DNA sequence: TGCCTGGAGACTAGGGAGTAATCCCCTTGGCGGTTAAAACGCGGGGGACAGCGCGTAGCTGCGTTTAAGCGGTGCTAGAGCTGTCTACGACCAATTGAGCGGCCTGCGCACCGGGATTCTC
DNA sequence: GAGAATCCCGGTGCGCAGGCCGCTCAATTGGTCGTAGACAGCTCTAGCACCGCTTAAACGCAGCTACGCGCTGTCCCCCGCGTTTTAACCGCCAAGGGGATTACTCCCTAGTCTCCAGGCA
């Protein structure tokens, strides 16, 4: 639902929902830290290690 | 040796009643043995029942009880 | 004196098939069948009572024995018949 | 201490 | 929320009601989205 | 042709297929071992014959099924052995 | 399990002298990597996951460990959990729990960790609950002065 | 007034009660147990008798013989299950 | 906390009589208790039916002897009848 | 005070068997020797099955009888196999029996 | 709860066959065995639920299953009674 | 290295006949039992012992049925077990 | 048709609800890992199944031969029923010890680890 | 001769089986007292053992050909093994609820006994 809301409002986001594969998590971290366009990074509190 | 009294045509009749088309020649001895085993078991139980009653005559009720305990009830003689 | 269900079986047959008779061997078959199902239902009721530590065989025991023994459609029709008979008996 | 004649 | 708090008093325990209330507070679309209406 | 006609003839009938006197002799011979000077009611021997013939017909039906499963029309003693082994009477 | 490779990396970075054994892999691989590990001076430090220790607790429990180090000790915070019971009786000369948050929900988690560490000082949890947990929770909730 | 008539049955509720009492099924027998048992027995008898009479009608006969009872039992699946391990004297077997 | 009658101690005594050294587990003891209960039910029911057939109102040693003969196979039945008659003779002698 | 099992020389309880027979609704009356006979038969059957079970246990270098031993004992003895033909023993397994045609 | 018959797994059916002494198994055996187990469970569970309902209970105990199996002719030892 | 067909099958036959452990996973069986029971009566709770008893009975039944099926397969000169073998075993047993 | 037997009609004690209490124990959505049974390829062997050709063993037809079956008769073993009267089992108070959990702790059994033997190719 | 699977002997740890301790409740002991049935004694039924005809079924041979079985020859489908999926399963975080057991009370409802007439064999 947050994806729907953010895409409606125009905020670019990345997602790490606890079901993403481990090799993808480091890639997402590096992209978010490197890209200044990505406004939000929705996350699950119990995930990510 | 009264087991030969169960003649080969009688075994054929029983097989035909069961829908058997062709019968091998060695079926007759096998079915005589099977019938002997079945009769031995049922008659042993019936004689046990008759002895328990202090009777010297094996009544139809004894055979009915023996068959019932063997797992195959028989209707028409118990009443 | 020997007791049998022949008279009641004949009455039921006349109710269901008024013009159809029954031979003596067939009547014996019917008496044996009635005795068999009676003994089976009573034995199951006895086991149900003993398992539940109950000293009395009531309508619940017979109904449960009927449900356990008889197959589906027969079981449900017999349960309906027994409930109807008990309801009529209590209200008379 | 106990033996059965069925086996023997 | 009022419907769930009414369901508190009657099979759902306090835990199930608690989780449903948390979901309601999050978003009602977690229960059923608004329908896409089309002709019959 | 004759086998199918014989099947239908015996299948429609209800009379006992085993002769009564030989079966009575066999029953008395079997009962001789268990107890001496045993008397039998006629109804008892008739009941024994009814049960034995029903048992044999049911067994033959199961053996026919076993023979058909072996792609054979003839019934062989191995079919009787398998029928009794699967039924559990072995 | 996620931190296992990082810990192996840290051990190799700081102390290359230690013979590091890592216990990851399927059952056949684990059995192969075990073979001949009872030999003296065959491995110095072993790294293994909570799930693997729980599954292979028969092999690890018997052996006489010198130190038993538990990274992220909050995994042991529930004494009713199978992990705490399985890891409680390991043969270790010394024990060391590493954590960032010793207390998360209630003092009973702290008692669980302490009992895992010093059983002869924290023998009873009913006595601990009566002495500290219930009154302090009452103080936080305002039910006690 | 007969108890069987009170229950609206044809089978002897009194005899069924006496058989349940004399039999060692339980040390106490309720009032409704014989009525229920009699009703069940009567229904089963009526079912098998109706099927046997239909079989007799199909054979252009007026009396139910054991063969008709055998055909009725084996043709009805539920009654065949109920009397599966039962042999009927002079009944024969189903055509095949 | 309630009494639960079982044949555990008696089965253990018989086991010690047969094998003084061997022991028995909880599942095996439960199986043995179930077996004893099942055999007891079989013999008791057969005896009750035998008494009912002969219009007798009592279960005696004769009824149970006939029940054992009916239920158990050959050598088992013979040895069981021997043991039972020995037990009843000793019981009558001890008065 | 001397128990009836002691008088009969058995290990199984005669008094308990008598109470079970009386309370089981098998007959109006229960004879004096009926519990003794039934207890003797039960003790004999228990002795047979336990002797075979212990013999099976020794072959496995184990002192305590486990249910597998009882299953092996019952199935290997033809008479006990017939007695317990329609009986399933929990955690009993099956006898090792591979048909000859399947062997290489 | 739906389509749980697939929980009876192909390796599980293979293991049961291997305990039964089967050397080679056809591909269509799994569906047949699933159906047979479904039928057997249906019968036993129906009887057990009848026994539990008679006692005015809502929990199916092991004694009820043992009684149901005994009624079916499959008396089971080791679970009481 | 590669074992010829049939050797591993015999090896696992011996392995699974040596042991007495249950061969079906407990959770899938528990779900199957609950799925079958919900049709007969809703809101039914199963004790763990009841589910274990059901699993033991079902596994014993299936093992015995597979023994009969293998005997059927050896009959008619085969080694593989086919659905016709199970059907013949069940029909001879008196089921269906 | 002449009974036994099932059915009113009065007491009466206890079995079986109600009703606490009481103790035991998880219970269930949504989350997040994480292994080890499943699930999915796939190459190839071997078993399944389809011919095909014998040749022998079941089947059919016939003419004897045999004994099952049926109807009298006849004699008694023995099944079934009845009257006596005892021995035996059901109840019933007092004893009392054998058999229950409660609680503990040796010890048997499960498991692991090298080295050796056995099995398959 | 290689590999792979068991097997076999020490060590070791854990949890449960076998034992000891109170306590109680259910066997046991010593009585009374109905009555179930063990035992004569009788009766009369049907089970058995003999005939002597009728004739339908059983049997032995001959001729025949139908199918069971062995032998080949595809070919497909299932097994053994490697690689990838995923779903059992544990953990969590919450607030209290079941839901079967054991004790009290208490009140319908069966059993028991008497008498009678009518259902039924």
């Amino acid at each position: 639902v947050l994806e729907q809301f953010l895409t409606y409002h125009g905020h670019l986001y990345l997602r790490l929902d606890g079901s993403t594969r481990v090799e993808q998590r480091q890639a997402l971290m590096e992209r978010f830290n490197a890209d200044k366009r990505i406004f939000c990074f929705i996350l699950s509190t119990r995930s990510g290690g | 040796d009264n087991i030969q009294g169960i003649t080969k045509p009688a075994i054929r009749r029983l097989a035909r009643r069961g829908g058997v088309k062709r019968i091998s020649g060695l079926i007759y001895e096998e079915t005589r043995g099977v019938l002997k085993v079945f009769l031995e078991n049922v008659i042993r139980d019936a004689v046990t029942y008759t002895e328990h009653a202090k009777r010297k005559t094996v009544t139809a009720m004894d055979v009915v009880y023996a068959l019932k305990r063997q797992g195959r009830t028989l209707y028409g003689f118990g009443g | 004196r020997k007791e049998s269900y022949a008279i009641y079986v004949y009455k039921v047959l006349k109710q269901v098939h008024p013009d159809t008779g029954i031979s003596s061997k067939a009547m014996s078959i019917m008496n044996s069948f009635v005795n068999d199902v009676f003994e089976r239902i009573a034995g199951e009721a006895s086991r149900l009572a003993h398992y539940n530590k109950r000293s009395t065989i009531t309508s619940r025991e017979i109904q449960t024995a009927v449900r356990l023994l008889l197959p589906g459609e027969l079981a449900k029709h017999a349960v309906s018949e027994g409930t109807k008979a008990v309801t009529k008996y209590t209200s008379a | 201490s106990r033996k059965s004649m069925r086996q023997s | 929320y009022d419907d769930f708090m009414a369901q508190t008093t009657t099979f759902m325990s306090v835990i199930n009601i608690l989780m449903q209330l948390r979901k309601v507070c999050n978003h009602p679309n977690l229960f059923d989205p608004r329908p896409v209406t089309s002709p019959f | 042709t004759v086998a199918l006609r014989e099947i239908r003839r015996y299948q429609k009938s209800t009379e006992l297929l085993i002769r009564k006197l030989p079966f009575q002799r066999l029953v008395r011979e079997i009962a001789q071992d268990f107890k001496t000077d045993l008397r039998f009611q006629s109804s008892a021997v008739m009941a024994l014959q009814e049960a034995s013939e029903a048992y044999l017909v049911a067994l033959f039906e199961d053996t026919n099924l076993c023979a058909i499963h072996a792609k054979r029309v003839t019934i062989m003693p191995k079919d009787i052995q398998l029928a009794r082994r699967i039924r559990g009477e072995r | 399990t996620s931190v296992m490779l990082n810990w192996e990396m840290e051990l190799k970075r700081w102390c290359p002298s230690f013979k590091i054994l890592t216990y990851y892999g399927a059952q056949k691989e684990r059995k192969l990597k075990r073979q001949g590990w009872t030999k003296p001076n065959a491995f110095h430090v072993c790294i293994t996951s909570y799930k693997l220790v729980l599954q292979d607790h028969q092999a690890f429990r018997r052996k006489n460990w010198r130190y038993l180090i538990l990274d992220e000790a909050q995994n042991i915070k529930n004494f009713k959990s199978q992990r705490w019971q399985s890891l409680l009786n390991f043969n270790s000369q010394r024990r060391l729990l590493l954590t960032g948050t010793p207390l998360q929900n209630s003092l009973m988690e702290l008692w669980s960790l302490m009992h895992f560490l010093m059983p002869h000082v924290f023998q009873s949890h009913r006595e601990f609950k009566e002495w500290f947990s219930n009154p302090l929770t009452g103080m936080i909730e305002g039910s006690q002065e | 007034k007969t108890r069987s008539s009170r229950a609206g049955l044809q089978f002897p509720v009194g005899r069924v009660h006496r058989l349940l009492r004399k039999g060692n099924y339980a040390e106490r027998v309720g009032a409704g147990a014989p009525v229920y048992l009699a009703a069940v027995l009567e229904y089963l008898t009526a079912e098998i008798l109706e099927l046997a009479g239909n079989a007799a009608r199909d054979n252009k006969k007026t009396r139910i013989i054991p063969r008709h009872l055998q055909l009725a039992v084996r043709n009805d699946e539920e009654l065949n299950k109920l009397l599966g391990r039962v042999t009927i004297a002079q009944g024969g077997v189903l055509p095949n």
